[PDB]
């Protein structure tokens, strides 16, 4: 199973980025999709998730407002839209397969994210 | 035509599973999950737990010294696994409150042994029989020492081992019973007298019985089997006239993990948290069949041969909805619309009730599956002789805990079946009674499930209602104009 | 909720086994936490979901587990390829994920 | 006149029952039933058990052979009934671990007894004393053989009795106290020495201690009982110098359902399931009050006086219908219908929906009522010595069982009346909605849980209603005529 | 303007608390109690029961009269404190079964003694030891008499006790273990022989054990302890020919609620009935998490830390009402109304719902809160020694309490959050599905729990439907009109 993003990009302050993930391999719509972002040093801090299967979305506290998750079921891509960046939003955006959906879990497995993509690299000024 | 029907419903299949409620012994829904564990893998696994097989050797067996256990001297275990082919190929022996013991060890978890010297002056050391054959010649519990007379006298021993150490020794140690008279004065030139063995805390004062005993091993006479804890700062004195098997040091004693279990499974390449005496279990369902004896993190044992658990809908099976039956054409979702308008007919599923529904059903899964509570030793629940009260009180107290942990059981799931339909009851009638809201005037209640649309609707209109975006003002003069004939 | 490091294997060599481990702030469920090693350049990989359950292809070293408010990574001998960044993951009530800080396993 | 009123509601009673629920312990219902058996018929029942009326015998006095225990030799029970008036008449005795060998006697379940025939020589057998005077002649008892000396000598005896049977064979023999030395010699004619009975297995010695203790039955001289277990293929071997009561055979162990309970209840000519010592009680509630001691298929005992299960409908005291109370002239079923229209005011009851309730009501019934608990050999659970640290044991094993079967009773039954009620307030809403649903646009709800409806609606009219035969398109354009005024 | 827009929502807070539930294991609610009761005051209060702080002694070294323990003589207790800082100061001795003494004394709850005048002639009475020092001279035990020869001759004793009173006397004796020979006949002049104390239901024969054991105290010599209980109209006969440290009367069993517990916390001055090893607690809430030993009206000890029981609604933090979201402004209640019409905003919140939903969480904490099971004596549940089989029964009988009970615990406190969110969810139903009726056919419902109505409604007409008073009659035509477009 594969996830591939969109390649790097560098913004102005003010600017809005909007990563793409596409999926392979498994049924887009039978899974969410994740968004991680990845700051220089620091930890790994969630942004949110988004269900592929109908839509609905979580977002983090901190970004609240800011951040808009889509998806294309015809493509197997997801896009998340992070407005107004400022240069603390200089990070690796990873995004990763979520929940199952449309199936209920017995397992814990389907609780993790197994699945990661490459990691954008977005600079900010 | 210039109206559309809109049916709301729910998915269904051809052969549901029938499980328990508070209200119905027997509901048909479309998914369940069996909660009992009632099959096992036949074998023991080596990891997590350290696993010591004792093949033909008991765990007194191997505590005492049998020749036939030498493989066992200071081995350490998690779990002492008992076989029922286990005989004793040593000296005749019998162990005062056996039980006890045997228990003492399996949950101390551990055979090192460390000798000391004894002084044992004016008696012969290292006294053999032909019972206990070791490496073709006459020998003796290699942890015992059997003391006889030096020159036709035992003096009387009054022997001082000081515990200088910060742990608890426990020293094992006999008293020899001769078949006749004869074999007391070949051995201890002298009366029986008697045996103490004491410490500060405590005193233990046995006399020898002379006296035949059926032959064992062709031995007409027997040794008991004496234990003592001396705790740090205590003193070990043994005072004795004869018939004396003594100690040769310490065994340690620890507070742990370790336990004894009965088991002829055999013992293969696996990890499992859960040992029973059937062999290794999943460790996943909150509840097992397969024994009432376990070790680890084992699943509670019930009476009952199945539990489900429902983790789906009322079957209800096979234009109309919800109202007169299930849907068996879906497979995208649980809930969903059908319509017939102007174009055709058509069936879309509702995908954000189907997974609201899924994850109540996942947090009532997360609550059971792989929150197994972990024991290690307990009382022994199985029994080859007739004892009395004491046994009597043990059964008594695992039946009583298996009585109570079946009837939680079967109260737990029927109440989780009793709500997990109630939510799915309530997921279609929100999003029944969604639909009409968004409709408002437009649309009429049939009765069945499905609204009656007063106005052309196409398959973007369909659509619109079915995705939360329908404009209630757009059509209502032409629905009012279809509803009332203004 | 909150998850609190406590980095206590940063410095390790092969051969020795690590004792990395997290805590919540509050308990949670065993079936909703997991271990994540992040190499230097690359995404995050998912090594152990639940406390002790090996996801996919993983040497047999990665054996973890925990329960209640502590969970252990417990690797059992260290090798040079598995120093890395270990990340504690735990799962929400709702489809939400958090993080710990990072414990970096060096040489 | 032009329009006409139609009410739904369900039925009430002048005087209910008060239930506990979860949300409310005093609720009012129509109905409920008694789930706590609370008293006892007064007599034992002597079926389907077989009950062995102990009269003036203790178990063990039956056991050793009592001359007054003579008519229970060989008897078998299924329970054995101890009465408070029973006392010994014989050589008075002690058995050290009474209460093991009473328990080992009452789970086998039988005093068969087969005679063995030991060699016995040097000695005089069938000692006999005053204190057991069996039929007008001295005596001792019938299963124990008290040996003497012969011709004033006693020969040590070393007498073997292999164990060639499938069955393990329960032997009771004793040792001999005397009062004073002058009984020692004149019995045995000679010192105490020691007694040793052993098997391969186990064995016991025990010395005689020769002194007086307090007449009983004019005798200063104590017996004390002790019981060996030999197992198939095992060997008992009887080495004894003196002060030997020995046996005359064999008691059989089997397994089974015998128990020992103490009763001073009659017993009389009927037939219960269900054994207490204050009498037979009725099995079909699922808990009792009765006694914590019980023997078969008896229900759990609980600290509870009582426990009412709702049965019915919750109770609200009186057109209008359900939102404000209930209808206390319904005699035809629990929900129903009213309504005043322009023949006049009528009244008729649904009997879908109150059976729908009636078989839900029998479901959860069907789940509590007939199923019991089938237990039999128990622990001691009243005491008449002060024992010490097992008794204290045993108590609070039976302490914490009451108590969680207690809670276990408690919380199952306000569950369960709560469930109750919310499917019958639920069953209710189902046939309003239902009515709602089949009058269309043709009639407004009134909040109490009536409709007008705005047409003329005569009695066939109301009917059609009632069964769901009504058809809103013939009266739609007099009902829109008639809500909005053209 | 000509239509008003009426909103009904609950209220929310900005930050709640987090609850279990059957279906969710993080439900955020409004408010929450805790029903664990995790810590404790730190001093055991000397009331409503009474304390006897056992200080240097324990229990057995008051009951035997230890020279430091003479503030001990005739005391009665509740519940005797016995410190981990205690120990002897006198003749080293033991105790076989000492675990059953100390549980019968506890229990009887009295340490009241009665002196007896035994012959006790031809022997020395009143022996004393250099380790037992009472007021700067030797002493012996204050409840016992050690017995000596008298004149080089220790004649054999034969003294009878007869039982006239109407309850059961304790005796307690014990048994002297010389260190050596030359102290045998020293202190009786004579072989050691052997001790019987019998009774009409009982004996005990003793042997005393010449040898040498570990000096405690400098004494290499021992006393065994025993007790005898004499029943109402039985004799007490000691028959001795040496090594007797004899009774000096008896001791009062009554039965009683008194116990005995382990504990270094102070003795404190407060009225609370639930007493711990950790000092006493509020016995308000139904579970505790502070120990395993209780003494008195206790909450029922389970494994968790905390149970939160929900005590208000969901909080669903954020015009529009209760689909969308709760109302964050409303401070005067739990359910309300928002009003937007031609004067503008308003809001007042409904005090009936309100007070409907409190009663019914204040009927579940009722049910809850001060329902505690009052036990006294009870097993040992922590131990110093390993002592095998009695002690691992009775470790799993407390530890299967103990999971019983966390489990009822857990599935109580998810059940009653469960009955509370879906009792308030339907409260805020219904008020909604009131204020929809009494509007009839004058308004319509937009899908967020808010009504438009179709005319002019000034704060009068709004009041009126908030109080019930609104007659939707006189308002019909101009809403009809507005409505449908007549
Ligand atoms: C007491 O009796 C037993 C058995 O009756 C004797 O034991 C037997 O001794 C012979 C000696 O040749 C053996 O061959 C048998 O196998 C033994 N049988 C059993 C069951 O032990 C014992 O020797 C006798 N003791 C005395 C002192 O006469
Ligand atoms: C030891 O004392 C008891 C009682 O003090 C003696 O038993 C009494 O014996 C007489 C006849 O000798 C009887 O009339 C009494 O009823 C007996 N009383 C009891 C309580 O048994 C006993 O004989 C004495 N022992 C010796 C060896 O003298
Ligand atoms: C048996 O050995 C013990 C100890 O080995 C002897 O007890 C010691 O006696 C001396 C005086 O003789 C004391 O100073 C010691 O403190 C004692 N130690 C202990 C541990 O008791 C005992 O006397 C010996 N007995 C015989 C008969 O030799
Ligand atoms: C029931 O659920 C399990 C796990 O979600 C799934 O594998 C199985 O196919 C389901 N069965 C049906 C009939 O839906
Ligand atoms: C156990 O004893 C039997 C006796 O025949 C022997 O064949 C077998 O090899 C023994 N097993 C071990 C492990 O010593
Ligand atoms: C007795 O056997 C042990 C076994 O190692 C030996 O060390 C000791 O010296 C032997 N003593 C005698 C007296 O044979
Ligand atoms: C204990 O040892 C001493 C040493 O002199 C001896 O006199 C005494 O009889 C011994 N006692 C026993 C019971 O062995
Ligand atoms: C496990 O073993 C016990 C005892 O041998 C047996 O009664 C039980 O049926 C077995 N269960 C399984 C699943 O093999
Ligand atoms: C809803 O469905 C209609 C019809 O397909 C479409 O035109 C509209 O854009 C959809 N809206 C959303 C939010 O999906
Ligand atoms: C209650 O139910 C019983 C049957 O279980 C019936 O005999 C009795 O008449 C009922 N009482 C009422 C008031 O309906
Ligand atoms: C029981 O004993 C009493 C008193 O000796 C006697 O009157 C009665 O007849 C006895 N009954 C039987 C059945 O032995
Ligand atoms: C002893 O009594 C039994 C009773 O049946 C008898 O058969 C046996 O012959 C008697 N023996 C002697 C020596 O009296
Ligand atoms: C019992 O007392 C008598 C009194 O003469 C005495 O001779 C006998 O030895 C005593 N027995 C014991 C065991 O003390
Ligand atoms: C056992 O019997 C033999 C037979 O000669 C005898 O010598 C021995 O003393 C007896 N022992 C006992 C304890 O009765
Ligand atoms: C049954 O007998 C016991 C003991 O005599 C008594 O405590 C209990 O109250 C009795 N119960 C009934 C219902 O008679
Ligand atoms: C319903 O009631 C009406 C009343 O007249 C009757 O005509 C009709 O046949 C009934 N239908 C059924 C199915 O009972
Ligand atoms: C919770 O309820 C208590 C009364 O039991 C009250 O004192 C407290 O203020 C409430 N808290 C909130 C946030 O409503
Ligand atoms: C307990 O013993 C210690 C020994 O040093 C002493 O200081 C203390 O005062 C004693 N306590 C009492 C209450 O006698
Ligand atoms: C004490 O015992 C002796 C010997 O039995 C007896 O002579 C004496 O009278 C007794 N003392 C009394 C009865 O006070
Ligand atoms: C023994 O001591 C008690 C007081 O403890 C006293 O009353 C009694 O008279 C003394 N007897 C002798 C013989 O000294
Ligand atoms: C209660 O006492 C035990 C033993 O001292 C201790 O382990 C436990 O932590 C104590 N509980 C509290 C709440 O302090
Ligand atoms: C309801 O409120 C209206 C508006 O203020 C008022 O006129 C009417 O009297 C009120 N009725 C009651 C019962 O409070």
């Amino acid at each position: 199973v594969q996830l591939v993003q969109s390649g790097a990009e560098v913004k102005k302050p003010g600017a809005s980025v909007k990563v793409s993930c596409k999926a392979s391999g498994y049924t887009f719509t039978s899974y969410g999709i994740s968004w991680v972002r990845q700051a220089p040093g620091q930890g790994l801090e969630w942004m949110g998730w988004i269900s592929a299967y109908n839509g609905n979305t979580n977002y983090a506290q901190k970004l609240q407002g800011r951040v808009t998750m889509t998806t294309d079921t015809s493509t197997s891509t997801a896009y998340m839209e992070l407005r107004s960046l400022r240069s603390d939003d200089t990070a690796v955006y990873y995004c990763a397969r979520g929940l199952l959906q449309g199936v209920v879990i017995l397992d814990s497995y389907y609780y993790t994210m197994d699945v990661w993509g490459q990691g954008t690299t977005v600079t900010v000024s | 035509n210039s109206t559309a029907t809109l049916c709301l419903g729910h998915h269904a299949v051809p052969n549901g599973t029938i499980v328990k409620t508070i209200t119905n012994d027997q509901i048909e829904v479309t998914n369940a999950t069996e909660l009992v564990q009632s099959s096992s893998t036949g074998e023991i696994c080596d990891s997590p737990h350290q696993i010591l097989d004792g093949k033909n050797c008991t765990l007194i067996d191997a505590l005492l010294g049998d020749p036939q256990c030498d493989g066992f001297q200071n081995k350490k275990w998690d779990l002492f696994v008992e076989r029922s082919k286990a005989y004793s190929n040593c000296y005749p022996y019998d162990v005062p409150d056996y039980a006890s013991l045997r228990s003492l060890v399996a949950s101390s978890g551990t055979l090192e042994f460390n000798n000391e010297s004894f002084n044992w002056t004016g008696v012969t050391q290292n006294g053999t029989s032909s019972a206990c054959i070791r490496r073709s010649k006459n020998s003796f519990f290699s942890r015992l020492n059997w003391l006889t007379h030096l020159n036709f006298k035992y003096p009387a021993l009054n022997v001082t081992m000081p515990n200088n150490e910060q742990f608890d020794k426990l020293y094992i140690w006999g008293v020899h019973h001769p078949g006749t008279d004869k074999d007391q004065i070949f051995l201890y030139a002298q009366a029986s007298g008697r045996i103490t063995v004491s410490t500060k805390r405590s005193q233990q004062t046995v006399s020898p019985n002379i006296g035949s005993r059926p032959r064992v091993r062709n031995i007409p006479s027997r040794i008991s089997i004496y234990w003592t804890i001396v705790k740090p700062g205590d003193i070990l004195l043994i005072n004795s006239t004869g018939n004396l098997i003594a100690p040769r040091g310490y065994f340690k004693i620890r507070s742990g993990k370790s336990s004894i279990m009965r088991s002829d499974a055999p013992i293969g390449k696996c990890n499992s948290e859960c040992i029973t005496p059937n062999g290794s279990i999943p460790n996943d369902k909150p509840f097992q069949n397969v024994n009432r004896i376990t070790y680890g993190a084992c699943p509670r044992y019930v009476k009952q041969n199945t539990l489900k658990l429902a983790t789906g809908m009322r079957n209800v099976p096979e234009i109309a909805g919800f109202i007169e039956n299930g849907w068996e054409g879906m497979v995208d979702g649980w809930y969903g619309f059908r319509h017939q308008n102007s174009e055709g007919r058509g069936q879309a599923a509702d995908l954000k009730s189907t997974q609201a529904a899924i994850d109540q059903i996942n947090g009532k899964l997360n609550r059971l599956i792989g929150k197994t509570n972990e024991k290690f030793h307990q009382i022994e629940k199985e029994f080859s002789e007739v004892e009395g009260r004491i046994q009597d009180l043990e059964k008594y107290v695992e039946d009583t805990k298996i009585d109570l942990w079946s009837y939680n059981a079967e109260l737990l799931v029927a109440l989780e079946n009793q709500h997990t339909i109630d939510l799915t009851d309530s997921e279609m009638n929100k999003l029944f009674e969604k639909t009409k809201k968004q409709l408002r005037e437009n649309a009429e209640d049939m009765g069945n499930g499905c609204f009656k649309i007063y106005h052309k609707c196409d398959n973007a209109c369909i659509g619109s209602i079915r995705n939360g975006t329908y404009d209630h003002d757009v059509y209502r003069d032409e629905a009012l104009n279809n509803r009332f004939q203004i | 909720i909150v998850l609190t490091q406590s980095p206590g294997t940063l410095s390790l060599s092969p051969g020795e086994r690590a004792t990395l481990s997290c805590r919540a702030s509050q308990s949670v469920s065993s079936s909703y936490l997991a271990w994540y090693q992040q190499k230097p350049g690359q995404a995050p990989r998912l090594l152990i979901y639940g406390a002790s359950s090996r996801a996919t292809g993983i040497p047999d070293r990665f054996s973890g587990s925990g329960s209640g408010t502590d969970f252990t990574l417990t690797i059992s001998r260290l090798e040079p390829e598995d120093f890395a960044v270990y990340y504690c993951q735990q799962y929400g009530s709702s489809p939400r994920w958090t993080f710990g800080q990072g414990t970096k396993l060096e040489i």
